[PDB]
């Protein structure tokens, strides 16, 4: 049952032009155009790629405002960062945002000192990540040793964002699934 | 694709039903399911064969050499094993000697057998091979027989049958195990010399009774009975001698009530006065009968009653209970009495004779004993066997039946007819079945050749259980049986056996000297029965099993 | 043993508590259940086993140092001699089965000294005083290798380390086969050292003709694949320059973070070629240094293929690292990270290439190698083993490896001992003499401790399916003679030991079995020290896992 | 306290080698009906569906997957049989299991040491390889007529010996064109190419030097058929290739956005024109190509055909000689392909093919099979792979043997008149070997319906008046020799057989203890 779906689920626009010469015009295209309207979706809801640095004011509208989005419920993520420049572990955090910031264009990244944020904040506690979504708090994540703490990845931080339904699992654009073109190239060659 | 049609034209018979056709290797699975208890049997055949421990369900527990007792609690699954089974069981019943052998034998001639039906021989041809084999061998085991018994009775001769018996069953030590058994034949036997009379011989003659404690030392032949009683008005060492007499009744020692409806019935009181004193006067007449002839114990076959044994211990008349039909009968054969269920007189030609009846503590429990004396001598004696572990005096016990049942062969034929024991008779049917096969033409030479490859189990068996490589002491053997125009005329070359224990090399210091033979009546039905288990189990195909 | 004691009475303990002699008896058990599996594959009347994975997947295996490994145990006694069977492949490489054996028979014999109320403390001590009067008479003993003027001092030392092995038949093919490979691949360090990389050889998975056809490389053979279909396979003649590249050849991006950005659209074009363009310049210059073979680390794109297809140049992608360190080790180049200097300019120089004389591929049961023979500057070797299949080649390739451990050691240590339980049934008539000398407690230590090192010639004639006390009563007769020899060679009695194939006792110098005595003078330490973290534990703790 | 999360029981002693030589022995069972000319075929229902019809020994044990790990062992030996030659796989397995089965009578009553029985195997193997030599001869290799009867060797047991004629030409012209000069004989099966086309006629076919393709031309105006096509093979893609730099522009000016499209356009322009710098008339590429581009590659004629693998573009680069290059600005006319003809695409139903034909001594060519069902397809199409297996070793080495049954006789009547001359410890299992090599003249008598045990008693009186040739036949079963009928086989399939049966026996036998629970 299986093989007939992985004709089209397991191939996007570009890999689907594979199967141009092999199965059919009307079956194929049908689903290209299924796929291209997906595409164009995301490229409306691409309204980020850099990291916010707001204050506080601004907090009330930006991370919350935009967790509402269009109140069609669509929905927006915003992951904040209460930055704080003595510990190891924010300047680490800092740089996946920027990282995943040019990758993921329709999530929003949202930084901010920790001192600034709110009265008195224990300085232990930092670095904060918080992750809002139609004015709710999804997650509340305390400091980075849940994600291997001082050797934190890129690909423990993408796997975060398909816990809390920011991404989802079979994105062509996370590293787990973004298999390599050397990777592709000797799977073929063997097969 | 994904699933087959699971054997169309199945629900002709049941589910559990299966068939195992000859084909798919399953005759050569029959032959490994041989091959699973078979090598269990290796290592039980011999003087240095190993016990078996068989735990059933009720917990009981039996440690045993012998195949045939350790077959009957195994329950099988695979029937050509049961053919197995009940082959060695039909051994113990008739000759009660010889049953490692059948299993041994009717394991490797199938073991044979799984090269032969590989080559592509046809199963007719199997049988009608090892058939042509049988009465070949049956006629050269009658050939090659030396020596003979030719008397019923002697000290030294007995040492000679019983020895070679008991060896492979618990050996220890081969004395104080053989005297036992020589002893007791000779009391039960009726000798009857210069007579013209017919021997007679019974198996259940000689019972071992068993009892806990003391040493296998300490065991003395008894030449009457013992049982586990406690006399129950006396006891009494019995010192006077002029011996007593014996009455057997077998019926109890009380008033024989009516069999429909006994209830008393008294219409006035002169009648209740004289029913209580009526009762003690008719059980005290009965015994004025019984105490006259002068008779001083009576073996009672059911339950007595009280005011009857009030009289009998008044003139100091033993008790003894025998609740069973056969324990009563064991008994009158040793004094020679003849019962009556009558509660009168006992006659004087009935009653039996008895010296002494003894009762002393052996395994701290009471015991009563009918030792008699050289004079007037008696039959179904019994034996003292001591021991510290209950397991050890079952397969003991076991191995004097094998030894009295041993005897028995040699009442029906016309004497001992003894053989060369020690694999000397397995060895020299090799040759004389080999050169039987160059003689006969046919395809079948090849069924007589792998006949005689299945006897060389035996001298394999024991060089293998006595720590020797078998891989020297087996071709060594085979020099004295492959020699020729060797000086001496009278030719001692067919003593030559397997040894277990001592000189290199192994063949033995003849049989001879050593005194270990075996009887010809247990090889020809052992060969006989052994024949037929490979028969049944080769010239069957097909199988058909249920519900498993 | 007999029952589960008493869970915290009155302690308080959230996990279990047990104490007394209970524990020393199931440590005793505990280092005999995982020493039976060692027992049988003793010697080399010892078979093989197989361990199953629950997936289909299996592995033949004999040494135990590798079973003890897969084998998962949850006892933390029985870990010390897994540990143990792996601290022993790491620095001889051999005699991992002997360890685990002799430390369990140490610990089950001073097992009934610990009932008699004699202390760890002085067991131990006169285990150790035995020890290191052991080691001294192994000093006394043993034998430099130069020996004789013929080698075989090197075809008889891989007898021992090839027995007990699938080809232990064939070991008169492979005793000339590993002495010509680690003499070809021999070093020079610390000013005259010499040294023998272990492991510098390729042991490749082949499969065809048989164990005894495997033909011994002159030189080294490289395990990959070709890139293209359209390349020469064969390349002949004298001076083939070897190339040994890492750094990246393919098409790759700029800077880990940087972002192109340009407001002409004219020079859009021009950037993509000079980027296609700058990779194809280090590809250019290779060319005019005239590399007839180059090797990478990394993966070779197509735009590359296209002038080594052109220029009849060997590209091979997909190499290792510790393999391209050996290549240039061996055919005399230098590791290439990046091609620079100490100018600012940018060029590549004929002194990085290597030379060799021939360089072949060769396919072989769907196993493509490419066989480079014939370097100048220092030789190579490599063994291709042939067999049934990978699983059977895995015994094969730790037999290999065992044998190059041990032919390593004699030749750093020209000392070597005869085998067949000698130096093990010589000790025992050594320390029965010194046993009495030392006069109080310390006798029996010493008494059992000689009495647990002839398991080793016991176990010999256990798996032999054989009479043992003959052959042990006939090797303690002329043990027995040695230390009473009276000398004056006329010095026998010495130097015998098993021979299971016949069964008599015969001499070793003269059979051809001999192994170096550093192996004997680690496994007794190691077997020792094993012993004593046993010994010393008295109640056990186990916390169960929140 | 378990101690052991592996297997903490154990079954050791003789029971575990009764179950490793019975489980030997059962592999052999289901595939003893699978020798002779008279030979059963089998089925085999996969999990994922796709059924097979077979009768070889590598692909029954491949797709039956087993639990016993002792078996295995067994099961590998077709593989490495496979590889290594690709013919006579079923005489490994049954001389294995015979060879174990023969041995399995000696731990049980003799106790002999198994590694005395490795001395023994070893010794019988050297006597084995050298009697082998002395049976074999060499013969003329150049010989077409000599090479038909020796590829009709291995072809009499499978299906297609009805269509003998057609599939020893087929095979002998697929094989000499892809044979070179230089092991002397380096050509391999994966330059070899075999399409299977379900429908048609299997009495049609024909050996057509080149690569059938299954697309059509992307463009309805190309010509279909050319008289004189160049070949040229490209990996770069007609689209436009996107870089991997993720370059974003930044326009300002109204004038950039329709610039950077007709840049695109230029780029494309550029890019045809230097295809068409030599001219070409027919074009390959491994990737898309864009619908911009087929309209500048009218005008040339340059026919094009997408998205082919990269195994075929090699292929197709030995037949023309083409050489692989990845960009358009090393077009020279030596990379242009030369010397092919008779490009014509026949139209069918199905799927559109291309035919191709020649007028760097590396070659290829695509057997166009026809057939009656896709199953049947996989059947003829292994054939093909057995037909030129049995031509390789004949090629690489002049040496020649004879086979059914007469080869492996001859071992077991030489090691049988030495068994009795060694007098030694070691001759038990050495009279094993000569007894092991029986099963398959026997099991070729049985299968043909004959009576094996006067059949083969005769057949040793006649091998011992000094005769090696005579053999078995498989349908009537005769003593006839070999010479007349023309059963002949390489040396190669043998030498295998025996080595891999003896070392497969030697991993086997040194097994007493079977463990399980590792979970690595
Ligand atoms: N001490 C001994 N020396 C040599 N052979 C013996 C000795 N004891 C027994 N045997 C042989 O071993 C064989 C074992 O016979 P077996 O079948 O065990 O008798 P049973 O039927 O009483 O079990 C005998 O036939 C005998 O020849
Ligand atoms: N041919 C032989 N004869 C006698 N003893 C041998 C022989 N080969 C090996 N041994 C003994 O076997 C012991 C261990 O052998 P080893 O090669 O370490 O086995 P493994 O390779 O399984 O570790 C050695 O101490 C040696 O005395
Ligand atoms: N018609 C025949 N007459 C005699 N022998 C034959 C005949 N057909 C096949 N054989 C024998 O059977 C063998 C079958 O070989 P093949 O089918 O190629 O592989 P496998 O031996 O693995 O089945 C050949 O080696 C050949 O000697
Ligand atoms: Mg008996
Ligand atoms: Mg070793
Ligand atoms: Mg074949």
């Amino acid at each position: 049952a299986k093989q007939h779906e992985n004709r089209l689920e397991d191939k996007d626009l570009s890999d689907l032009e594979e199967l141009e010469d092999d199965e059919d015009e009307d079956f194929l295209e049908a689903y290209k155009i299924k796929r291209l309207n997906e595409i164009r979706k995301l490229q409306e809801r691409s309204k980020f790629g850099e990291v916010f640095h707001i204050n506080k004011p601004e907090y009330n509208k930006e991370v919350t405002l935009a967790s509402q989005g269009k109140k069609d419920d669509g929905g927006v993520y915003v992951f904040v960062h209460l930055s704080l420049q003595s510990k190891l572990q924010s300047r680490i955090l800092s740089h996946l945002f920027q990282s995943a910031a040019c990758k993921f264009r329709e999530i929003k990244f949202v930084e901010i000192p920790a001192n600034r944020a709110i009265e008195n904040y224990p300085e232990s506690n930092c670095p904060t990540l918080i992750v809002y979504y139609r004015g709710e708090v999804i997650k509340n994540m305390i400091t980075l040793l849940e994600l291997g703490g001082n050797n934190s990845k890129m690909e423990d931080f993408e796997d975060f964002m398909v816990k809390v339904g920011a991404v989802a699992e079979g994105d062509n654009r996370l590293i787990m699934n973004r298999d390599d073109e050397e990777s592709r190239e000797e799977r073929k060659l063997h097969y | 694709s994904l699933r087959l049609p699971q054997n169309p034209n199945a629900g002709l018979f049941k589910q559990g039903y299966n068939s195992y056709s000859n084909a798919d290797g399953q005759i050569i699975k029959s032959i490994a399911a041989i091959r699973e208890l078979h090598q269990m049997c290796l290592t039980s055949m011999g003087p240095c064969g190993r016990n078996k421990i068989i735990v059933n369900h009720l917990g009981k527990i039996i440690i045993t050499n012998d195949a045939a007792t350790m077959l009957r609690e195994l329950d099988i699954v695979h029937p050509a094993v049961k053919v197995l089974v009940m082959a060695t069981e039909q051994q113990k019943i008739d000759m009660g000697d010889g049953t490692n052998l059948v299993m041994i034998l009717a394991g490797e001639l199938l073991n044979v057998s799984e090269k032969l039906i590989s080559m592509g021989l046809s199963a007719v041809e199997i049988i009608q091979g090892y058939n042509m084999a049988r009465k070949f061998t049956l006629k050269e085991l009658d050939e090659m027989v030396v020596g003979e018994i030719t008397d019923k009775n002697d000290k030294n001769e007995l040492l000679k049958m019983i020895k070679p018996v008991i060896s492979s069953k618990k050996y220890g030590s081969e004395d104080i195990l053989s005297e036992l058994v020589s002893e007791a034949v000779s009391h039960v036997l009726p000798v009857a010399q210069q007579a013209g009379e017919i021997p007679y011989f019974n198996v259940d003659s000689i019972r071992v009774v068993k009892i806990m404690g003391g040493s296998l030392s300490n065991s003395t032949v008894i030449k009457g009975m013992v049982f586990n009683r406690e006399p129950e008005g006396h006891v009494k060492s019995l010192s006077e001698d002029k011996k007593h007499k014996v009455a057997v009744f077998t019926c109890p020692l009380d008033i024989a009530n009516t069999e429909t409806k006994g209830t008393v019935l008294l219409h006035n009181a002169q009648e209740m006065l004289d029913f209580s004193k009526g009762e003690e006067k008719q059980i005290d007449a009965m015994m004025k009968e019984i105490a006259d002839m002068g008779v001083e114990c009576i073996v009672a076959g059911a339950g007595v009653g009280e005011l009857a044994l009030h009289y009998l211990n008044r003139y100091g008349i033993l008790v003894l209970k025998v609740p069973s039909k056969f324990e009563l009968r064991r008994l009158c054969r040793v004094c020679g009495a003849t019962p009556l269920p009558r509660l009168g007189a006992p006659t004087p030609e009935e009653l039996g004779l008895v010296e002494t009846v003894k009762t002393m503590e052996i395994g701290g429990d009471r015991v009563t004993v009918f030792k008699q004396e050289q004079g007037e001598i008696s039959r179904t004696s019994t034996i003292i066997l001591r021991g510290a572990t209950q397991n050890n005096l079952d397969d003991i016990e076991r191995a004097i039946d094998d030894g009295v049942a041993a005897v028995k062969g040699l009442m029906k034929p016309s004497g001992g007819k003894l053989l060369p024991g020690a694999g000397a008779t397995e060895i020299e049917l090799i040759s004389r079945i080999t050169k039987y096969g160059e003689r006969t033409p046919g395809l079948l030479q090849l069924a007589i050749k792998q006949f005689a490859v299945a006897f060389e189990v035996v001298p394999r068996t024991l060089a293998e259980t006595a720590g020797l490589d078998v891989n020297e002491v087996l071709p060594n053997l085979y020099a004295a049986h492959n020699v020729t125009e060797p000086g001496a005329v009278k030719t001692d070359h067919l003593y030559k056996g397997v040894d277990i224990d001592g000189e290199s090399d192994e063949g033995v210091k003849d049989i001879r000297e050593e005194n270990i033979y075996d009887m010809l009546a247990t090889k020809k039905f052992a060969i006989n029965v052994a024949t037929e288990a490979a028969t049944t189990v080769l010239s069957i195909d097909q199988i058909i099993m249920a519900k498993k | 043993q007999l029952f589960n004691n008493s869970r915290s009475d009155t302690l308080f303990l959230g996990g279990e508590k047990i104490s007394g002699d209970d524990i020393r008896n199931q440590n005793v058990l505990a280092t005999m259940a995982v020493a039976n599996v060692v027992k049988s594959s003793l010697g080399p009347v010892g078979l093989d086993k197989m361990l199953v994975d629950d997936i289909g997947d299996f592995t033949v295996t004999n040494d135990g140092a590798t079973i003890l490994s897969l084998l998962d145990v949850q006892h933390p006694a029985g870990k010390i001699l897994v540990e143990l069977a792996q601290q022993q492949d790491r620095e001889i490489g051999d005699g991992t089965t002997s360890v685990v054996i002799i430390a369990s028979e140490l610990l089950k014999r001073a097992n009934e000294l610990v009932k008699n109320k004699i202390h760890p403390t002085t067991i131990i001590t006169g285990f150790r005083v035995a020890l290191r009067e052991a080691i001294r008479f192994i000093n006394e003993v043993l034998s430099t290798s130069v020996d004789t003027l013929g080698k075989e001092t090197l075809i008889n030392i891989a007898k021992t380390s090839m027995s007990s092995k699938i080809i232990g038949a064939d070991s008169d093919f492979f005793s000339n086969m590993v002495v010509d490979a680690l003499l070809a691949v021999k070093t020079q360090n610390s000013k005259g050292e010499i040294k023998y990389p272990v492991k510098a050889v390729n042991v490749l998975k082949a499969h065809g003709k048989s164990a005894t056809e495997s033909l011994l490389v002159p030189g080294y053979a490289l395990n990959c694949t070709v890139a293209s279909q359209a390349m020469p396979k064969r390349i002949a003649g004298g001076n083939v320059k070897i190339a040994c590249l890492d750094l990246n050849l393919q098409k790759a991006r700029m800077a880990m973070g940087v972002q192109i950005n340009i407001d002409d659209p004219e020079q859009l074009e021009q950037i993509r070629k000079r980027e296609a363009g700058i990779v194809l310049e280090r590809v250019k210059k290779i060319i005019d240094a005239g590399a007839q073979v180059v090797l990478t680390t990394k993966g070779i794109d197509d735009l590359c293929l296209k002038e080594f297809v052109e220029a009849k140049i060997m590209g091979v992608r997909r190499c290792k690292k510790e393999d391209l360190r050996r290549i240039a080790r061996a055919t005399g180049a230098t590791l290439v990270s990046s091609m620079s200097n100490l100018e600012g300019e940018e060029t590549f120089e004929s002194s990085y290439l290597g030379l060799c004389d021939e360089v072949v591929q060769a396919k072989f049961s769907d196993d493509e190698c490419i066989l480079i023979k014939g370097t100048s500057k220092h030789s190579s070797s490599s063994i291709i083993l042939r067999g049934a299949n990978d699983y059977s080649l895995d015994e094969m390739e730790r037999s290999l490896h065992d044998s190059l451990s041990v032919v390593k050691r004699t030749l750093e240590s020209g000392n070597v001992v005869p085998g067949g339980g000698c130096v093990e049934a010589a000790l025992n008539i050594y320390l029965d003499n010194f046993a009495t000398t030392v006069g109080s407690r310390e006798q029996l230590a010493i008494a059992e401790f000689a009495a647990a090192l002839l398991i080793i010639p016991k176990t010999l004639a256990v798996n032999a399916a054989k009479d043992s006390s003959e052959l042990v009563a006939k090797l303690r007769s002329y043990h027995a003679a040695s230390q009473m020899a009276k000398p004056e060679k006329r010095r026998s009695y010495r130097n015998y030991g098993l021979d299971l194939i016949r069964g008599k006792i015969v001499d070793e110098i003269h059979a051809g079995v001999l192994e170096p005595t550093i192996s004997k003078v680690k496994s007794l330490k190691s077997a020792l020290e094993a012993c004593v973290a046993i010994l010393r534990i008295d109640t056990m703790i186990t916390v169960d896992p929140e | 306290v378990v101690f052991m999360n592996a297997s903490q029981e154990r079954t050791t002693g003789r029971q575990a080698q009764i179950s490793n030589i019975t489980a030997a022995k059962a592999v052999a069972d289901v595939i003893r009906t699978c020798l002779g000319p008279k030979a059963m075929l089998k089925m085999l229902l996969d999990p994922m569906g796709g059924l097979v019809l077979t009768n070889d020994g590598h692909a029954i044990l491949r797709e039956i997957d087993v639990a016993h790990p002792a078996a295995k062992s067994m099961l590998e030996l077709s593989r490495t049989q496979d590889e290594e030659v690709g013919d006579g796989t079923t005489t490994v397995i049954i001389l294995a299991g015979e060879i174990l089965a023969q041995c399995a009578p000696y731990l049980i009553e003799k106790n002999i040491h198994p590694v005395i029985i490795i001395q023994a195997l070893k010794k019988a193997l050297t006597d084995a390889l050298e009697v082998i030599k002395q049976v074999s001869k060499p013969v003329d290799v150049e010989n077409d007529a000599a090479m038909k009867k020796l590829i009709q060797a291995s072809i009499g047991t499978k299906y297609v010996i009805h269509w003998s004629e057609k599939m020893c030409e087929l095979a002998l012209d697929a094989v000499k064109t892809v044979r070179k000069d230089l092991n002397f004989e380096i050509d391999i099966k994966r330059y070899v190419r075999v399409e299977k086309i379900p429908g048609g006629d299997v009495l049609d076919s024909r050996v057509l030097k080149g690569v059938l393709l299954n697309k059509d031309v992307v463009h309805p105006k190309m010509s279909r058929h050319i008289e004189n096509p160049r070949v040229v093979l490209l990996d770069c893609p007609l689209e436009y290739k996107k870089g991997e730099s993720q370059t974003n522009i930044e326009i300002e000016k109204e004038e950039d956005w329709n610039r950077i499209l007709q840049i695109e356009e230029e780029q494309v322009q550029l890019m045809c024109e230097q295809i068409l710098a030599v001219r070409p008339t027919l074009v390959i590429t491994e990737k898309g190509v864009s619908d911009l581009a087929q309209h500048y590659l009218l005008k040339g004629g340059c026919s094009v055909l997408r998205r082919v693998k990269k195994s075929d573009n090699n292929r197709i680069a030995r037949v023309t000689g083409a050489t692989i290059v990845n960009r358009v600005e090393d077009l020279k006319e030596s990379d242009v392909g030369t010397n092919c003809g008779l490009f014509k695409v026949e139209m069918i139903g199905d799927e559109y093919f291309s035919f191709l034909d020649n007028c760097g001594l590396q070659k290829a060519c695509t057997i166009m099979l026809r057939g009656g069902s896709k199953d049947i397809l996989n059947e003829i199409d292994r054939n093909l792979q057995d037909a030129m297996a049995v031509a390789r070793n004949v090629m690489l080495s002049p040496s020649l043997s004879p086979g059914g049954g007469a080869t492996e006789m001859a071992v077991s009547v030489k090691l049988a008149e030495k068994a009795k001359q060694l007098e030694g410890i070691q001759q038990w299992p050495y009279q094993a070997v000569a007894d092991a090599m029986e099963c398959i003249p026997r099991t070729l008598i049985q299968n043909a319906g004959g009576d094996p045990i006067r059949l083969l008693s005769q057949l040793r009186a006649k091998h011992a008046q000094g005769n090696f040739t005579t053999g078995i036949d498989g349908d009537k079963g005769k003593i006839v020799d070999m010479v007349s009928y023309g059963i002949w086989e390489p040396e190669v399939i043998k030498q295998q057989s025996v080595k891999t049966a003896i070392e497969s026996a030697c991993l086997l036998l040194r097994v007493d203890d079977i463990v399980s629970g590792v979970r690595k």
